């Protein structure tokens, strides 16, 4: 039984949340913000990601070089990432270097220069990033997947933004973005590892007390997405591996079906020919795929947002003449979540998940990421006892009912990249979303 | 029938003193009248091989055993088409009639049957 | 980690307050002890195959019911087999390790169909990074055998079932086995190991065939899949100052979208290249390496010159600021290594299997500017520099150019 | 061979009393002059492809009507294109060479479909012999660039059509071309070359990018296709005594089913290994090599030790008998080299292009025992020994062991 | 008919002043009424390709020309099935209607025809 997550607020409405571990000697402190690319419009799309670059380009006190030196002298590192709904800025350090790291984070968030010279310099760096994501096939597939599933909607936009915006982003719009979005009621200061909660609250009172509050404070993790059944094909005969994602509209963080969708996802599970144990997994799809050499890997996913989600599978295969079989067998395993699953699969998946949700948190950065994610999506850290109860409440009837309303005979978003000549047209893929025998 | 079945039932009989006393002599005569040794076959050469399990067991034979099996099958086919029987050293002597394939097929089937069982497990 | 002994097996455990326990068997069976090339990698991959009590299939299906996970890796010193599970499932995992060490059926079909193909995919994934190849090549040049043996199984030298069975006969013995339990109650682990590993052979300590000898040289691995260059300096007397020097020279950035304030980091300005200084202590010898990867052989060559200059410059004078920065970066690196389960297990494994007491991160020595500059000076003035070039090797530097 | 000049092209011809003539164009375009790795091999393979006057197809069909044959090879110094035909067909062959040098259409499809695949089969056939690989590897270590460039095109460094077209623009020029006619009336050849090669560019002398630099070292090529080991010694001042020393040390047997009386031959007794000492003069540097192939790496290692000893022993004393044996074996080797049309062409080609007056076999110098022992002493005590191991390289010797 | 034939006859006409004066304007109107440019095709995209010679010529196209041809064929197929015509930049302008494939097929055919001739040579 893990130590209790302590939570305090400041007057502005900044949440401080901590989980101490007296067995480690490092600490991860950082700021989780309930804001990301989705908060941009079409004209300033790319701003949030642009700011992330400039946050490390110098503040009103420390220059770019001084910033570098200060962190080098601390001994640990700083890291940041911007997603569609969430931005994170954290610092991993030694136990007693925590006050330094909180001070640096407070500086780069509140007091960043955003100097025209630096805007202009990064504008090329970010332009080069547009032509090099092209290599990260999983990311290419998932970005096209969001773009098509949420066609012409904010969740459909990329994080980098269009080339056009990169050339026209000004310090004015950068400043406007972080003034509107980086408000105290949207921010959580998180500490995990060798942190004292009371010490962290004091550091918050010292550095984050002059943060603006938003005019209308909504609760943390407050949001209408209209999913489009659709396909993007990026055929490239020169690539040896096909990458395919298939998804349906999934569940939000606060859906009542959140755990049901996780259990369903665990019934299909993951597979990777490179891992020794994968040929012995219990999942039916795993057995079909491994026996017939249909794929190098597959990974089931259930991505959530504040008001929607995507539930589906990502496949990679070199078997270019049997892509049809791979997709066919995958979707017939999904059909069985509607028609055939019983207590046998459901209780097996529950067993696997009860551990999986706890195992994931195996270092201070993972713990901080868990506290930060849960605080910015649900408004609270959910105790493992509550999570164990919600998983236990999932029955086979719940899984069947969920799959019959979410998967069965529903539109999919489909992205294929690589040698995908063998991937059939939309109708034949979508026809596998039901079974004529049932 | 599975090789596993055949081997288990045979072991029940070989255990029982009474049963073995009456079955083993019959089985030996049966084998003599069967006449597969007169075409230079070993018993295991006759087992049906057009099955996933048997194809896997044959792929696991050591190369030497596999080359020798191919020759016995070719040689027996030549006796069959010529309507001749083996003579001399081509006749399989009882001491040469070794169960070279049985351990491989028993391992393949053990896994196949465990997989079937475990596909039907119920968390208690 | 309270070190004890249970039925002749050294057991170290540290209780914690988490629902998650990590149990690791550390074996003295890494590649420096390998009888034939690649055997320690193959033995690692043969863990959790069919045992006499429990098939590989049954083990995986039951592990899924506990939601446990399995991690294995081979180093130059150890084979590490780690399981991660919920605290309460400890007895199952102890018994699983016992079955692997006592009763593995090493069957030829497992080697051909399961073990060797997985070992081959493992290596191909690692080699996708040219820097991995360069640092492996550098150890091969520097040590030849022992530490110079390849860690991984290669196609040119095939491992046989008899090779693996012989090696396992040596390695899977009470004298070569240490049990390390993170977030495991120490008294409970001793009781379980004491019952489960009682009938394990005693065996004898596995030893390196031959003494560690140091050599200089060059390796020129021509690939078409990326470019890298290692500049290694073999160390005859491994000393803790080289950790501080590795962290000082640095190379990676401590901040997103930045180059960094470390000498080696500053050597990469204007280039799409990365650099990393590393120090490898192996008890009786050491290796100090600087690895540079990039897409341009011309840029790699450019950085390589600046890198060796940086080392020479350090041998001249270090500032007090820079020496303190080295202490801080080095304490941090020590702390995170003792946290990471993979490295943690091997650290206590080394303490248990050898007798090298672990240096706690809080006890990491602070080196003065004098001591750091002296360490860099010895390296700049090495008689046996090693250079491994990977990629367009005709365009990468040579040792005599550096 | 009467050396003359016809329209700016150096022509050497020797009339004889046979119905068969050999005409060879020797080009200063070998691999030491290469701009890109493998271009001289590709240019050699592009000879007698489609020209503007005559397609490759038409050429081959007409060559069959004359019963002529075509031979091409690349060295470190030259590209040699030789044709063998009946005496009377001389004008056709001269005109064919003119079409190749003046009017080759270097078409991309020829490179992809015809030229590069043939170049690749050429190399794979040569590499089937591990001794070829070892001696190639040794030149690469010893010289790095120039003489250290690979002779043959490899897959890792793709030659493009623009590479080959640029190189041909330099090489196919009056300044880089010599014509050598065996059993060709010298007056008739001059008249024909004078009309056919008149409109060839003059161009400029192709040169080696950079001076020849000597280096020592090791190369370790892992193959699964047999074992070999070269022990090379780079020579800064090439001297004719090394021919005598190569022939003295010997290695091959001079009669069937025997081992031989040469020091290196006697080093192989009790082993299924072969040995050959070779000396390569390249004008400005040289290479003295001893190559040992065999199926057993243990036996190769054994012979390698005895081989180095043999060289040291020679540096001590050679008897008068042995020095005379060296003169005899060396005169014979010279004579047969001037006879073989392949090597003959390059010998006069080197006299015509470079200016190195040929040494007639009857004018081969006799070296005293003093001069031979001094040459061997200078090799045993070299600062830059090269060792290239091919095969099971973990089991073959290293430079520092020898 | 072979591309070689078509090209040679065309060259005879283009040589003759009289002939070109009357044929070139006809050929230009023919091409306008043909309407292949309104589906974004270039003339050479229409040449029959299911022959050894044409398969070889297509394999010799530079990669970029080959990728662009694939796109024009796919785009034209989509216009055809939709019963639409190209608009704007999808219409092939006369200056873009380049004979990208003609040199490749003429080289393939030159060799094929020389091979046929030389297969029938008679030593005189």
């Amino acid at each position: 039984v893990s130590p209790k997550t302590r939570t305090s607020n400041l007057k502005n409405g900044l949440t401080i949340a901590s989980e101490s571990n007296p067995l480690v000697q490092t600490a991860t402190v950082g700021v989780w913000i309930d804001a990301g690319s989705r908060n941009e419009n079409a004209y300033n799309n790319g701003t949030a990601h642009f700011f992330e670059h400039l946050a490390f380009k110098g503040t009103d006190k420390r220059s770019q070089h001084q910033l570098e030196l200060d962190i080098e002298n601390m001994g640990g590192h700083l890291n940041a990432y911007t997603s569609r709904e969430s931005t994170v800025y954290y610092a991993k350090s030694f136990k007693d270097d925590v006050p330094k790291s909180v001070e640096i984070l407070a500086d780069i968030l509140q007091h960043s220069k955003l100097a025209e010279s630096a805007i202009d310099r990064e504008r090329e760096v970010i332009t080069r990033e547009l032509e090099e994501v092209n290599k990260q096939y999983e990311e290419v597939v998932f970005d096209h997947l969001h773009a098509t599933a949420f066609m012409n909607q904010p969740l459909g936009r990329t994080i980098l933004g269009p080339r056009e915006n990169i050339q026209t982003i000004t310090n004015t719009e950068l400043r406007k973005f972080i003034t509107e979005n980086y408000t105290a009621d949207r921010m959580v200061l998180v500490g995990a590892g060798a942190v004292d909660h009371d010490a962290l609250v004091e550091l918050a009172e010292k550095y984050f007390s002059h943060l603006p509050s938003s005019q209308s404070p909504v609760p943390l993790g407050t949001p209408i997405p209209n999913f489009v059944g659709s396909e993007v094909r990026l055929r490239d005969d020169t690539m040896p591996v096909a990458h395919i994602a298939i998804a349906v509209e999934g569940v939000s963080w606060t859906s009542e079906d959140y755990y049901t969708a996780l259990v369903a996802q665990a019934i299909i599970g993951n597979y990777d020919r490179a891992v020794g144990t994968s040929r012995h997994q219990g999942s039916r799809l795993s057995n079909i795929v491994s026996e017939n050499n249909l794929a190098n890997s597959f990974q089931s996913f259930s991505t959530s947002y504040s008001d929607t989600g995507l539930w589906g599978i990502y496949l990679t295969s070199e078997n270019t003449t049997q892509i049809d079989d791979l997709v066919h067998f995958t979707l017939k395993e999904w059909n069985r979540l509607s028609t055939s699953v019983s207590n046998l699969q459901v209780e097996r998946a529950k067993s696997q998940l009860k551990a999986g949700l706890l195992l994931s948190l195996d270092g201070t950065t993972y713990v901080a990421e868990d506290i930060g994610r849960q605080l910015t999506t649900l408004g609270r850290r959910v105790t493992p006892a509550e999570v164990e109860a919600k998983l236990e409440a999932v029955t086979e009837h719940d899984v069947r009912a969920w799959a019959q309303k979410t998967l069965y005979d529903k539109d999919i978003a489909l992205v294929g990249l690589g040698p995908i000549e063998g991937l059939y047209d939309y109708n034949r893929i979508r026809n596998d979303m039901s079974m004529m025998r049932w | 029938a599975s090789i596993t079945s055949v081997v288990k039932t045979s072991e029940l009989i070989l255990k029982s003193p009474l049963l073995s006393k009456i079955v083993v002599p019959l089985a030996k005569t049966y084998v003599k009248f069967s006449g597969y040794r007169q075409l230079g076959f070993k018993m295991n050469d006759l087992i049906i091989e057009e099955t996933p399990n048997m194809q896997l067991a044959l792929r696991r034979l050591p190369p030497t055993e596999s080359y020798d099996r191919v020759y016995r099958l070719i040689r027996a086919t030549q006796f069959s088409l010529s309507h001749k029987l083996a003579t001399g050293n081509d006749i399989t002597k009882p001491e040469e009639d070794d169960h070279y394939l049985i351990p491989y097929i028993l391992d393949v089937e053990a896994e196949a049957f465990e997989k079937d069982a475990l596909d039907n497990l119920e968390v208690v | 980690f309270s070190t004890a002994e249970a039925a002749g097996v050294k057991v170290a455990a540290q209780d914690g307050q988490s629902p998650i326990s990590d149990l690791s068997v550390v074996l003295r069976g890494g590649s420096r002890y390998a009888t034939v090339p690649g055997v320690s990698h193959i033995l690692e991959k043969f863990a959790f195959q069919n045992t006499v009590p429990k098939s590989a299939l049954r083990f995986v299906r039951e592990l899924e019911l506990f939601g446990g996970k399995l991690y294995t890796h081979t180093t130059r010193e150890h084979i590490v087999l780690r399981t991660q599970f919920l605290k309460q499932d400890l007895p199952y995992f102890v018994d699983a390790f016992a079955n692997v060490l006592k009763e593995t059926k090493f069957q030829q079909f497992e080697l051909t169909e399961r073990v060797a193909p997985v070992a081959e995919l493992d290596l191909l994934k690692r080699e996708s990074d040219p820097a991995f190849t360069a640092l492996e090549a550098a150890h091969e040049v520097a040590f030849r055998t022992g530490l110079g043996n390849s860690v991984y199984a290669q196609g040119y030298s095939p491992v046989t079932l008899e090779d693996v069975k012989e090696f396992a006969r040596q390695v899977y013995a009470k004298q070569n086995v240490a049990v390390v339990g993170n977030n495991v109650v120490p008294a409970d682990l001793q009781q379980l190991v004491g019952t489960a590993f009682a009938d394990l052979q005693e065996g004898s300590k596995v030893t390196q065939a031959g003494t560690t000898t140091l050599h200089g040289g060059e390796a020129r691995v021509r690939t078409s899949t990326g470019n890298a260059l290692t500049i290694a300096l073999p160390i005859a007397e491994p000393k803790p100052v080289y950790h501080a020097l590795a962290s000082f020279l640095g190379g990676p950035a401590s901040m997103p979208w930045s180059v960094g304030a470390s000498p080696l980091a500053q050597a990469t300005v204007g280039t799409h290249t990365s650099v990393k200084a590393t120090y490898h202590n192996y008890g009786d010898a050491g290796l100090f390496a600087i690895t540079i990867k990039g897409d341009s052989p011309a840029e790699i060559s450019q950085v390589a010159h600046k890198a060796v200059q940086a080392l020479k410059d350090t041998g001249a004078e270090v500032t007090e600021e820079q020496a303190a920065r080295a202490y801080a970066k080095s304490k941090f690196a020590a702390a995170e290594a003792f946290e990471n389960p993979d490295s943690s297990a091997s650290v206590i494994g080394m303490e248990l299997l050898s007798g090298v007491s672990r240096i706690a991160p809080e006890n990491v020595q602070k080196f003065t500017p004098a001591e750091l500059s002296e360490a860099a000076a010895q390296l700049s003035a090495s008689a046996k520099p090693v250079v491994a070039a990977v990629g367009q090797v005709h365009a990468l530097p040579f040792a005599d150019e550096l």
